[PDB]
């Protein structure tokens, strides 16, 4: 209901007060309880201010201001994550008395080992600093029961992964972790059973991963839009495609045009018969068209391997739906391709989306490489 | 309602084919 309810020190409540947060959006409700009882959290779901100070208000409520040492340490990939994490954590723990430190790559090490000569009870850094400085017996872990990972999927690839590992090597046996990721899947199991203990596991999105989908914007005008569409399909290399619209009468009059041009295509939305959906759907999986635009796939079937090329005539306006569009079901690196149109009025959409779910919308180039939309 | 289909109607088909990279600099405005 609301953070009062949570029952937090005066300050940190107050520093929630100042920030303006005045109603616990559902991550906060889900992990900042089960965070202040000590046990581990394996978190998914998207990006925001709203999820950072969803394991930052638990961090400011566990760590004791009076002991000198750093007592919860935050991983991040990037350091601009890192900024607007601790800056979260400045905010929020505005009355609290506690030191924040941002420790990167961009960074000076020698002005980094001077600072941490001075108290700082909160770490924020990157892998490779934090186990330099850690490794450096620099930075004093042994007080430290509390580590988080947000984007943790983005560190525990192949290289990072070991890093992590021997950074925790200094935490105390003992310690509270807390990994928080927008995309699905995860590498390694072994190190969940290893590093985490009795994990409650939360999960606020669909089971989808943008993985191996290469994805692109193309800046378009609404009346521009059509033409550019046939230059798509004329420049690309497709087996077969499906393209998405935000609405059943845009939808219908763009599979008409579409096959007004010169491409057989079928077409799908809600309004439609749930027999004739999925009738078209299973038509479309076998290949009798080489192209489908939908309103809707609320049916989700795993990983259809045709399709090689998705586009957003319109721009989804939340990440779930964006999510739902292009994520392919299955674990592994599945190949595809992802191509948005965006309206003037989209904008600030693609940011937001582009940063909720974590990944990385490029701007469209001239000559994209076949090795990612075929092969 | 929609606003595109009269704009590019199908029979015509024809223009140089569309530049994004001109448009990518339309971007800011």
């Amino acid at each position: 209901n609301t953070f009062e309810d949570f029952y937090l020190k005066r300050e940190l409540l107050m520093g929630i007060f100042e920030a303006g947060f005045e109603k616990p959006s559902p991550i906060q409700e889900e992990a900042i309880p089960v965070a202040i009882t000590g046990r581990d959290i394996l978190a998914r779901a998207k990006n925001g201010t709203g999820k950072t100070a969803a394991f930052v208000i638990p961090t400011l409520e566990k760590v004791k201001p009076k002991l000198n040492k750093i007592q919860a340490l935050i991983m991040v990939p990037t350091r601009e994550l890192a900024l607007q994490t601790s800056q979260v954590v400045r905010t929020l723990g505005k009355h609290c008395g506690i030191s924040c430190m941002v420790t990167t790559g961009g960074t000076n090490l020698r002005d980094d080992i001077l600072r941490l000569n001075e108290t700082v009870h909160i770490l924020v850094g990157t892998p490779g600093r934090v186990l330099d400085l850690a490794s450096r017996k620099v930075a004093d872990l042994s007080d430290c029961s509390l580590f988080i990972m947000d984007e943790a999927d983005k560190m525990l690839s192949r290289d990072f992964k070991t890093i992590i590992e021997q950074i925790l090597s200094f935490l105390p046996p003992t310690h509270q972790s807390l990994l928080f990721s927008a995309t699905f899947p995860l590498t390694v199991d072994e190190f969940m059973d290893k590093h985490l203990h009795k994990p409650y596991e939360i999960n606020l999105m669909e089971e989808l991963t943008l993985k191996g989908i290469t994805q692109y914007y193309a800046f378009v005008e609404e009346r521009q839009k059509l033409h550019c569409l046939n230059t798509l399909f004329s420049k690309l290399q497709i087996n077969q495609a499906i393209i998405f619209c935000n609405s059943t009468n845009r939808v219908e009059l763009l599979a008409k045009k579409i096959t007004d041009l010169g491409y057989s295509c079928y077409y799908s939305h809600a309004r439609m018969k749930q027999q004739e959906r999925n009738k078209v759907f299973h038509e479309f999986r076998q290949g009798k068209v080489r192209t489908l635009v939908c309103s809707d796939l609320l049916t989700r079937g795993i990983d259809i391997q045709a399709v090689n090329v998705v586009i957003n005539f319109d721009f989804p306006k939340t990440a779930e739906t964006y999510l739902h569009r292009i994520g392919r079901s299955g674990r592994f690196g599945h190949l595809g391709l992802a191509i948005n149109l965006i309206n003037w009025n989209d904008r600030f959409n693609l940011y937001k989306i582009e940063q909720e779910l974590g990944t990385e919308i490029a701007a469209i180039p001239a000559t994209i490489d076949k090795s990612l939309y075929v092969a | 309602h929609i606003d595109w289909q009269d704009d590019d109607v199908s029979k015509i088909k024809q223009q140089e084919d569309f530049d994004f990279q001109r448009n990518l600099g339309m971007f800011n405005k």
